[PDB]
């Protein structure tokens, strides 16, 4: 389905207009909680847009 | 001026503040309406985190601006 | 020689420089070409950050090397 996952991810996408959408959906399947997902991003669990 | 705080649940809270207000006070006002502890309240603006010891003028936060409320739970 | 500078947007530019060229001078070129202020120009090479008052030979930067340009947005 991924209906609820997309809905939750999009919400975070609005909060952080500089985070990879596919990475957001990734943690959403692990934590399944916006209270921890958005936190994990701020902590540094998610990779930022770094050139390579 | 009035601003709009958007919660992860899709809730929109309207707060009447001034540019001379502090981020700490803003979060305290949210605790007055919602009850959420300011310690667990991470205010983000356009992807940037707002330091507790700052004002709205520091991040150029104007009226009707969207404030992102991020949560945090470190248990390991 | 030629060097490649890549921005956070994925954009990659080629700059004409020489070993005797200074990082401060190189960043000045980017300042005129892209319009990015040197105060917000953070040049990283091999994980290490390069200093302004240094030459390309100081870090043994060879031709066709890729440098990472990170910006410093504070107060916005």
């Amino acid at each position: 389905s991924n209906s609820q996952l997309n809905a939750m991810a999009h919400q975070i996408q609005e909060m952080f207009p500089q985070v990879p959408y596919h990475l957001v959906l990734q943690d959403l399947q692990l934590t399944r909680s916006v209270e921890i997902t958005t936190d994990n991003i701020l902590e540094g669990r998610i990779q930022v847009p770094f050139p390579t | 001026m009035q601003i709009f705080v958007k919660t992860l649940t899709g809730k929109t809270i309207t707060l009447e503040v001034e540019p001379s207000d502090t981020i700490e006070n803003v979060k305290a006002k949210i605790q007055d309406k919602e009850g959420i502890p300011p310690d667990q309240q991470r205010l983000i603006f356009a992807g940037k985190q707002l330091e507790d010891g700052r004002t709205l003028s520091d991040y150029n936060i104007q009226k009707e601006s969207t404030l992102h409320l991020v949560l945090r739970l470190r248990g390991g």
